[PDB]
RNA sequence: UGAAGAGUUUGAUCAUGGCUCAGAUUGAACGCUGGCGGCAGGCCUAACACAUGCAAGUCGAACGGUCCGGAAGAAGCUUUCUUUUGGACAGUGGCGGACGGGUGAGUAAUGUCUGGGAAACUGCCUGAUGGAGGGGGAUAACUACUGGAAACGGUAGCUAAUACCGCAUAACGUCGCAAGACCAAAGAGGUUUUCUUGCCAUCGGAUGUGCCCAGAUGGGAUUAGCUAGUAGGUGGGGUAACGGCUCACCUAGGCGACGAUCCCUAGCUGGUCUGAGAGGAUGACCAGCCACACUGGAACUGAGACACGGUCCAGACUCCUACGGGAGGCAGCAGUGGGGAAUAUUGCACAAUGGGCGCAAGCCUGAUGCAGCCAUGCCGCGUGUAUGAAGAAGGCCUUCGGGUUGUAAAGUACUUUCGCGGGGAGGAAGGGAGCGACGAGCUCAUUGACGUUACCCGCGAAGUAGCACCGGCUAACUCCGUGCCAGCAGCCGCGGUAAUACGGAGGGUGCAAGCGUUAAUCGGAAUUACUGGGCGUAAAGCGCACGCAGGCGGUUUGUUAAGUCAGAUGUGAAAUCCC
């Protein structure tokens, strides 16, 4: 699966957390609600920096918290 | 009734008499009962005469006595020690009275 | 069923229901045209609920059926397509005991119910002893070969001669048989009933 | 072990069996894998006492599906 | 095809608003009453304590002895004794109790539900490939002796296999590098040179699972900052396997108002009841999953139980006891006592269906199929049918003229539920034998709980009914008694001498072996209103400003197209519901 998000942190090495956000209708009201999730994606090349809107795909579990890897960078920067 | 039970047994604490309210006047027979529910409430004693002592021990039905504020329950005659009304030729269903020969 | 003085029901309903000697000048409704009791004289006061109640009452009394099945049959006819009122009579008129009565095998519905229960009536060969049996079109309702001798049916079928039958029916006094052509419409039936009133009562 | 036996729809004086293929673990009248036909002991309801649908069982048979002693008789009758 | 409201806060009116009513349902109980049959249903209250019986074995086509049975011998007969053989038990040896059955205590968690992923595993059964050469070793039974009251135990001697072990071939597989080296395996039975059962290694099939992930899963913040292996990294240990899961070292993070942490509660679901729908409530019967067997903890052996009739330790209790020391644990079936408003035969039976083991015969199987008890419910049926006075008697009313209860009863005729006699069921083929090669196939013979019940035929007597209610909502009236006294009462109320609402009687209405009562669930409530609502005075704008997050955002063009929309396809278990 592919997920789009922002690089909210590049503190760790080879590890970048992507803040993916989505919009879903409320099961009762139906009005769209905002929901986000942080995913620790792998980045061996430490190519992606903070502010980068990258794509994320499911991959072989690098660690317990990391099960995703950086595929491609959408845009350059957006702080 | 606590456990939403239709009826609830209990032991009488005292079988005294009470007087109706403003519009009525009489000596209605009531009795404080310590139900197994853990509550000590007062119940009315239907019938023209009863045989409830101190260790009566009777079942409670549940019914408010308009004239006697506080009495929200009625005693079931024909059960346990509460003997059914004597010579009841009428509504024997209530007062628990076996049909005479 | 009810089982009791039927001649009193006729007075209560106001209309003259055919329970038995309704033909004779005896039928109390001929002597005293007021409901039974010590108050059948004083002027009655009916309400909207009263007219609907008494209405279905006479309806059910005619066929002499319980209030349960009567209600059950009502629900059914109300489910199927077509005007409920029409369908209603159709079902009740479909009852075996009723058919037998219409055919002349029995003096009344009560007697007809008895004949059925007594296995003295057959349907398409096989015998049926259930008064609540629903007779469909093309079904032949004849008397039992063994019952063909009983004086009762012998006298009943004898009076049947020359007597006309409903359009939805057709009997053969000779063979003592009968056939259910089709379901009778409200036009065919001339009952002192106002289907529009009985349907309102159940509305509530 | 997958097996082809008879499922009893059987009601009061209305005994009907459904030759079906299902895991031997499952109950006699539980969730079955697939119905291959039916059996009427009295053969009163319908003239067609039984419908085996040979080709169907012909598949399960060889697939590892074993047929009970009773069912085998009906199936053998085809 | 789907939606009626009414009563009551006024002297009267309108509005707001709360309360209340006729219906349906309940594995119910209680009161009065009670005939039969079919199907269904039954501690909904203490994991409180329990007398007694019962809850898995099966193989002699693995081996040596007793018990039960048959046959043939040595003898004139008897005693005694010998050989052969059937069953089985006792033992040795092999394979099976983690299935089925019960309960819901505990449990908010990928535990469950839905949709996916892979770092995995799977006896017997089925398909395919290859193989089974030579040798060695061990322990009971049994025999002898000793200890103990018993349980049971110690020592000495003998001995076998499809029991254990070492050596060969490499179909292959494993490990380093890259395109090298290493590692396997028991027979038995016969219609015995031919098959049958079984074994060893490998691949696959069938099925069942371990683990991980997205989303979803009750109440309270008078539960807010929380956390040190705690978050991550390297290496190692550990496991079938990922993982701080565990350890050493390093880094210092990780989580939170999209509510963590803490506290409370309840097995969950398919479904069930209700509702126009949405939704609410529930999850008891049956089916799936989960968690529990004296209380608590733990591990071993195994494909699997951390395992009710297996084991170890701690604790209480009960029983046995020569007190030295032992035996148990009905929240398994039935049942007992205690509890409660209340819920049943310590019954019959395996032939049928299904299950375990066996080549088979066959053995085991209170799983289940039935009967019993109880109107607890549902449906069917009977207590009669036709006739019978302008109209008995009796009771009741009366302007006593008469009227009412009434065709109602009596009586006449007819049928004739019970009961009696006879007959008597479906629900069930092989083993064996004959033909055929005792193979395939064909043919033939023997044998049943509920029942002698259902049902059929014959005979045949009229042959239980009650309960609630009658002021209004609620359909159905008078007389007498009593007299705010006694009593009634869901609400409004009624009773202080004329009461249809008190008690009795006559009559009447409703229903019918049923009828009432009590308790519990549903809408009406557009009274949280998404569909359906309001806030100047009836309840209701926060005192104002600034401002964070969040929510929302003008006109034109282009790209993407996530939301949104469309087609196709997979999934959406069964049953249920609808036709």
């Amino acid at each position: 699966r592919t997920l789009q998000g922002r690089v909210v942190s590049d503190k760790m090495e080879k590890s970048i957390v992507v803040a993916i956000e989505r919009f879903v209708k409320h099961p009762i009201y139906g009005k769209f609600i905002k929901r986000t999730t942080k995913l620790h994606v792998h980045d061996e090349n430490n190519e992606c920096g903070i502010g980068d809107v990258v794509e994320i795909r499911e991959c072989r579990p690098l660690s317990k918290t990391k099960s995703w890897t950086l595929v491609r960078v959408v845009e350059k920067a957006v702080l | 009734a606590l456990e939403a039970c239709p009826q609830k047994r209990g032991v009488c604490t005292r079988v005294y008499t009470t007087t109706p309210k403003k519009p009525n006047s009489a000596l209605r027979k009531v009795c404080r009962v310590r139900l197994t529910n853990g509550f000590e409430v007062t119940s009315y004693i239907g019938g023209e005469g009863h045989n409830l002592q101190e260790h009566s021990v009777i079942l409670i039905r549940g019914g408010r006595v308009k004239d006697l504020p506080g009495v929200r329950y009625h005693t079931v005659r024909g059960a346990l020690d509460c003997s059914g009304v004597k010579d009841r030729k009428q509504a024997r269903s209530k007062y628990g009275v076996k049909r005479p020969k | 069923r009810y089982l009791g003085p039927k001649l009193k029901l006729s007075r209560r309903e106001g209309t003259d229901l055919f329970l038995k000697s309704g033909v004779r000048a005896i039928d109390t409704k001929c002597k005293i045209e007021q409901a039974p009791g010590q108050h059948g004289a004083r002027k009655p006061r009916l309400s909207d609920y009263g007219v609907q109640l008494r209405e279905k009452q006479k309806v059910r009394r005619i066929y002499g059926v319980l209030e349960r099945q009567f209600r059950n049959y009502y629900k059914e006819a109300a489910r199927l397509k077509g005007n409920t009122g029409e369908n209603l009579l159709a079902l009740l008129e479909g009852r075996l005991d009723n058919v037998v009565y219409r055919m002349g095998f029995g003096a009344t519905r009560a007697e007809a119910r008895q004949l059925v229960s007594h296995k003295a009536i057959m349907v398409n060969g096989r015998v049926v002893n259930i008064a609540s049996y629903q007779v469909s079109p093309n079904d032949v309702v004849s008397i039992r070969e063994k019952a063909k001798k009983q004086s009762r049916v012998k006298a009943a079928l004898e009076l049947a001669e020359q007597r006309e039958k409903p359009t939805w029916l057709e009997v053969d006094a000779g063979k003592m048989e009968g056939t259910f052509k089709r379901k009778p419409e409200r036009s065919d039936l001339s009952a002192d009933i106002n289907e529009h009133l009985i349907v309102e009562l159940y509305s509530k | 072990m997958v097996t082809i036996r008879l499922a009893r729809h059987g009601a009061k004086k209305r005994p009907f069996y459904q030759v079906v293929v299902a895991d031997s673990r499952n109950a006699r009248n539980g969730r079955f894998i697939e119905r291959v036909g039916f059996f009427n002991p009295i053969a009163s309801e319908k003239e067609e006492g039984t419908r085996l649908d040979l080709d169907r069982i012909a598949h399960w048979v060889g697939q590892g599906a074993t047929i009970s002693d009773r069912v085998a008789a009906l199936i053998k009758e085809v």
